[PDB]
Parts: structure tokens; sequence; C-alpha cells
């Protein structure tokens, strides 16, 4: 899910 | 705050390709999602497509993939929409939205739902020139009076009565698109039939892309 | 691809009157991934609710999502003066994100039959070659209506246009023009100009004309 991928980029630079 | 600032409306001829820019400000640029979503005139939303700028990743519906390209310049903080081969039936209110954030701020988790709008940009596919209209009186217990605002391009036209004092049961109705490509819009108000006689009523139109400016006093 | 259906695509409400409103999908949305969004004409939609239950801040408590899977609602506990609007549900629990087709909100009042007005073209108008006959249907609840033109008693099809307002902010009406435009010479060839009108608030249609040229 494209939705998904700034979720993973928010929390893998957190 | 995140801002979204749209490029103005804009003329098409069919098959031609548009592009619609996007300019953001406030919050991260490079790490949330940027969506295009479009509204035909009088009929819904429609999601088209969407962009992650930090990644390069697009994704289009499918209903607009082959016509459609999303870009963005980090630079500049701004989006872009283009799209391909345009027809009647793309003329709608493009809008640019962004996904918006928890908490607290604007650089929280994001939602994926979209919290931030841009404030549209209408394109008009047509092969129309500019025109500007010819007002002519719809002349009137109660009575109705009016103005019918004939023969324009592009939209909008204003209509107001005796320079903005009367407003209390003016109705301005939407503009209707002619066989011919041009618009048509008519604007009436109701009165009691008594004032008829004492009374001046004024039409105030006004067609900014053809500088028509015209005051017309409708009577018996 | 998920279609959302919202269905009923209107509904007349009474102000202060509780409103729910349903949103079904084809088949389940991925983690609840569903948003409502309201617009009122000529402004950009806004974000009421997303996840299915979370409130965005400022947005007013009296709006609610509930829901899972296929089946969401949006609650509305007492319409206010500002709620009359279009409300649209949206999934992004696939890449490709789809929008219902909307439900608009909109104000119950008593019944109101159409007043109904018919103009004849202007002398300025005519001068320029063309006529332009416009019936008015004004201050009309609920918001279905009909007009038909008859020349001469000839029923006309393909020639009239016709727009409505949006409903009227102080009394919750509809008014509608229709429009029928003919050559100057064909305009000419006819005496009787009718316009004719149907509405549940009539028991009978009105018919409203003139006499060309009197
Ligand atoms: O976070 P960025 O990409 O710098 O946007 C502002
Ligand atoms: O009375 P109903 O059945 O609602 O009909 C309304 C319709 O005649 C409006 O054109």
């Amino acid at each position: 899910n494209w939705f998904d991928i700034t979720n993973w980029l928010w929390y893998i630079k957190k | 705050q995140v801002q979204l600032v749209q490029s103005g409306a804009e003329v098409k001829r069919p098959g031609s390709s548009v592009t619609v820019s996007c300019k953001a400000s406030g919050g991260s640029f490079s790490t949330y999602a940027l969506s295009w979503v479009r509204q035909a005139p009088g009929r819904g939303l429609e999601w088209m497509g969407g962009v992650i700028p930090l990644l390069t990743i697009t994704n289009y519906a499918p209903r607009f993939q082959g016509r459609i390209t999303i870009t963005a310049d980090r630079s500049t903080s701004t989006a872009y929409l283009e799209l391909n081969s345009l027809r009647p039936e793309d003329t709608a209110v493009y809008y640019c939205a962004r996904e918006g954030t928890t908490g607290w701020g604007w650089l929280g988790k994001p939602i994926g739902a979209f919290a931030h709008w841009g404030q549209g940009t209408l394109v008009t596919v047509s092969s129309a020139s500019t025109k500007g209209p010819s007002v002519f009186p719809l002349a009137p217990g109660t009575a109705a009076l009016g103005c019918l605002v004939k023969d324009y391009f592009p939209e909008p036209v204003t209509v107001s009565w005796n320079s903005g004092a009367l407003t209390s049961g003016v109705h301005t109705f939407p503009a209707v698109l002619q066989s011919s490509g041009l618009y048509s819009l008519s604007s009436v108000v109701t009165v009691p039939s008594s004032s008829l006689g004492t009374q001046t009523y004024i039409c105030n139109v006004n067609h900014k892309p053809s500088n028509t400016k015209v005051d017309k006093k409708v009577e018996p | 691809e998920i279609v959302l259906t919202q269905s009923p695509g209107t509904q007349s409400l009474s102000p202060g009157e509780r409103a729910t409103l349903s949103c079904r999908a084809s088949q389940s949305v991925g983690n609840n991934k569903l948003a409502w969004y309201q617009q009122r004409p000529g402004q950009a939609p806004r974000l009421l609710i997303y996840g299915a239950s979370s409130r965005p801040s400022g947005v007013a408590d009296r709006f609610s999502g509930s829901g899972s899977g296929t089946d969401f609602t949006l609650t509305i506990s007492r319409l206010e003066p500002e709620d009359f609007a279009v409300y649209y549900c949206q999934q992004y629990g696939q890449s490709l994100s789809t929008f219902g087709q909307g439900t608009k909100v909109e104000v119950k009042r008593t019944v109101a039959a159409p007043s109904v007005f018919i103009f004849p073209p202007s002398d300025e108008q005519l001068k320029s070659g063309t006529a332009s006959v416009v019936c008015l249907l004004n201050n009309f609840y609920p918001r279905e209506a009909k007009v038909q033109w008859k020349v001469d008693n000839a029923l006309q099809s393909g020639n009239s246009q016709e727009s409505v307002t949006e409903q009227d902010s102080k009394d919750s009406t509809y008014s509608l023009s229709s429009t029928l435009t003919l050559s100057k010479a064909d305009y000419e060839k006819h005496k009787v100009y009718a316009c004719e009108v149907t509405h549940q608030g009539l028991s009978s249609p009105v018919t409203k004309s003139f006499n060309r040229g009197e």
C-alpha cells in the first residue's frame, strides 16, 4: 500500500 | 501551518496537455504524500494519483495511467500534475492535497487521509475564445425581474443588484454551457409590485476577461 | 477496486436533528483506512474523520465516525446551520484510493409550490437576431421540479437549458430558471409561448404563457 510508505519513512527517520 | 497554493485557472484546447502546479509551505515537503483530486462540474471527487517526493515514487489511478504525470521539485517545494490528450470531460477543478499528521505541529506521524488542500485550479477544455456577454433585461403582489447575461467565455461572471444594496430575494443562477461553447447566466430578483413605478433596479454585470462592465437598468 | 456506496445520495433533515450517513465498501477496507470529508459549494473539501473514527483537532466533536470492515457511518449528533453540505467517504486501504459519490445533507422545510414567471425576449436581443425566452420557478421546496416548453401547443425538445440555485440559506427554498432559445426568424413563426411546471406542491401543472407581440 503506497499509502503506508510515508509512515514507514517517518518511523525509520525517528 | 501547511499551505498549498495552486496555479491559476486555465483554458486548454481539446487534445492539448495541461500542467497544474501546487506550491507548498510549512511542514515537510519531501516526506509526506501529495495527491491530486479532481471534481468535474456538479460531480463528485475523484482521486487521480500521488507522489512521495523524497523517493520519487508515484501512484496513479488506473483510469489515468498513461495519461498523467505527477512530479515534485524539492528546490521549490512544488508538485506538478500533467494531464494529456484533454477532452471536454476533463473540464474540472483540480485540487492538490497533502496527507495530514498527528500531533502536535505539522511534522508528526502521517495519517494518509488528506488534511491539507490547495484552493483548486479550474481547467476548462474548450475551443472557444474570450467573448464578453450581452446583457438583456428580464422585464417585470410580487413581481419578478432580472438580467440575462448571454454568450460569454470563459467563466466567471459576477452579478450584483443596485451596486450591492439589493440582495434580499436575489437569485443568481449557475451558468449554463450552450451548444456554441459560450456560457449564459441569469440573475433574478423579486420585489413588491408597488415598487416598480418608484424604485430603480439595475443589474451590475462584471466579466473581467473581456473587461465587460455593464450596469443595466431593468424597467417595465 | 473498492467501490464505496453512499446511499441515499441526499438526506433532507431538520435543523438540530441527528444525521447518520452510511458508507458501504464492496470489500473489506484494509486497516480501517476510511476518511470522511465535508464540502460546501465553492470550497475545497475538508477532512472530518480519518482512520474510520479519528477526528483532527479543530473539527467539531459533533462529528463522529464509526464502523469497520465494509460498514462505515458518519454521525452528526445535532445539525448546525453550517452542517448542511456534501459529505464524501474515501478509502485509502489500497494503493488505488476511491471516493463515495457523496451525500448531500439539505434542510427539510415545509412544501412550497414554485411561483412561476415567464419573460419574453427583450427588444434589444431581438435586434441581434436571436430570441431567448426565460421561465422562472421561484422559491420552491422540495428540489424536484419539471418544466416543459410549449410553443403553439407543440412540446419543445432540445432547445432549452436550465439550472438551479443552491438551497437558500435563509428560507431553504430552491429556484430554477429555464431558457428557450430560437432564432428571431423561428421565434416570429409562432404566437403562443408557454412554460408548464410540475411540482409536489402543485395539485395540477401550472402554465404561464404570453402571445408574441402582445
Ligand atoms: O408529487 P410527486 O410524486 O413527488 O412528484 C413531484 C414531481 O411532479 C415534480 O416534478
